[PDB]
């Protein structure tokens, strides 16, 4: 989904609300701040009424100015309540009657979602990959910058997991692939308009093709 | 138009708990797991462990998720950790472009700033500059290499052990050794 949550590369931002070392002080800032993390996974591992990755994408749902202006532990609030809801367990009724006023949810998804592709390659350290140029509506884990991109494969994880593009929107067809990780020269992703190195991305099979 | 979050969150948790969908004493549990469990402590353990044991470092760098489990620090967002070796010639970082995905169980879950629209949009760009302004000066010999974390992978950076540290006990060593090492935002200083 080419949301405004794809923000690698947007530029305009200003400083990283950050110096090195400095204080972040405690995990929570606030006494609600462990329920959307905790709540996810009464969902997730209690429940089994979404995966992770379903939450990953209906955060990816909210309108676009609403998660631009939602900060991040407020933004899983929303997203695992959007859930609760899209699965028939809460009603937003009950949600806004407890909370005593307005409790917006994420958009409706746009998307079925896809299976995870039939036709894949096994690739080797050190080959050269393309990630497919392809455009996909619902959830996917890959970034726009690297879309269509050259890179080199430096790892191949001994482990596999269910297709994104899938198990976002809880579909049975997600099956299992290993993912890559891929090294892009920064020059290869924004041309001069960078002053790294290299990037490396993490990518399912499923996103890549042979160069 | 918005109820105050605080009432939005308990509001979801009170829909839930009302209607018997979480454990007696799940929340707290998780709680007390994020504050006090997770902990860039680990993180620091493994690499100075990696500094003065070259058979750990080995195995750190070749199957992390092995040498992970060997602490029993595997966990939630920590299941496949993949450590990357910071050089005299290269600087490793670490992001979630897309979201905040962090090896949790070593690292602690992710600051404020790591999440942030800044870093997620600029590291991966101008990784140098974000850096600099962090307080981080990597001179141009050196190669910077951003991760950026989209998948299932965890990673954990293993920073340069600092001149001045030689002899140093684990615990000593492991005192240098922050969260921002381990992000790879910052570099180990000798105090
Ligand atoms: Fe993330
Ligand atoms: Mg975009
Ligand atoms: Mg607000
Ligand atoms: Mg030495
Ligand atoms: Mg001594």
């Amino acid at each position: 989904m080419d949301g405004v949550h794809d923000l690698a590369g947007v530029q305009g931002f200003g400083k990283v609300p950050h110096t090195v070392n400095a204080d972040i002080g405690p995990t929570f800032h606030a006494e609600w701040e462990h329920l959307p993390y905790s709540l996810m996974f009464a969902g997730v591992a209690e429940l089994g009424a979404f995966s992770v990755d379903e939450v990953r994408y209906v955060v990816e749902r909210m309108e676009p100015r609403h998660y631009m202006m939602t900060p991040y532990y407020e933004r899983y609030v929303i997203g695992v309540a959007t859930l609760m809801v899209e699965k028939g367990i809460l009603t937003q009724d009950e949600l806004e009657s407890l909370a005593g006023g307005p409790f917006p949810l994420s958009r409706p998804s746009e998307s079925e979602g896809r299976p995870a592709p039939v036709e894949t390659t096994t690739f080797e350290v050190g080959q050269r990959v393309r990630v497919r140029d392809e455009y996909v509506p619902g959830h996917i884990r890959m970034p726009a910058y690297c879309r269509g991109r050259v890179g080199t494969i430096s790892h191949r994880t001994t482990e596999k997991w269910p297709f994104p593009d899938a198990i976002g929107h809880g579909r049975n067809d997600a099956g299992e692939e290993p993912t890559y990780h891929v090294k892009f020269a920064a020059e290869e992703l924004f041309g001069s308009d960078t002053d790294g190195g290299s990037v490396v991305v993490d990518l399912f099979e499923g996103y890549l093709e042979p160069a | 138009a918005q109820a105050p979050v605080s009432d939005r969150a308990w509001a979801l948790f009170r829909a839930l708990d009302g209607k018997g969908l979480v454990p007696d004493g799940y929340v707290e549990g998780w709680k007390k797991t994020f504050e006090e469990d997770f902990s860039p402590r680990r993180g620091a353990e493994l690499v100075a462990r990696a500094w003065t044991d070259p058979e750990f470092r080995q195995l750190l760098l070749t199957d992390g998720t092995a040498a992970v489990a060997q602490y029993g620090y595997l966990g939630p967002q920590g299941e496949y950790i993949v450590a990357v070796e910071d050089t005299p010639t290269l600087k490793n970082v670490i992001v979630c472009s897309l979201c905040s995905c962090t090896a949790w169980p070593i690292l602690g879950l992710p600051p404020t700033w790591y999440k942030s629209f800044e870093y997620r949009a600029r590291v991966v760009r101008e990784p140098r500059k974000v850096l600099s302004e962090m307080g981080t000066e990597i001179a141009s010999d050196i190669e910077i290499r951003v991760y950026d974390t989209t998948a299932e992978t965890r990673y954990m950076v293993l920073p340069q052990r600092p001149a001045g540290t030689e002899g140093w006990s684990q615990e000593q060593l492991q005192e240098i050794v922050t969260k921002d090492c381990l992000i790879g935002v910052a570099i180990p200083q000798v105090p």
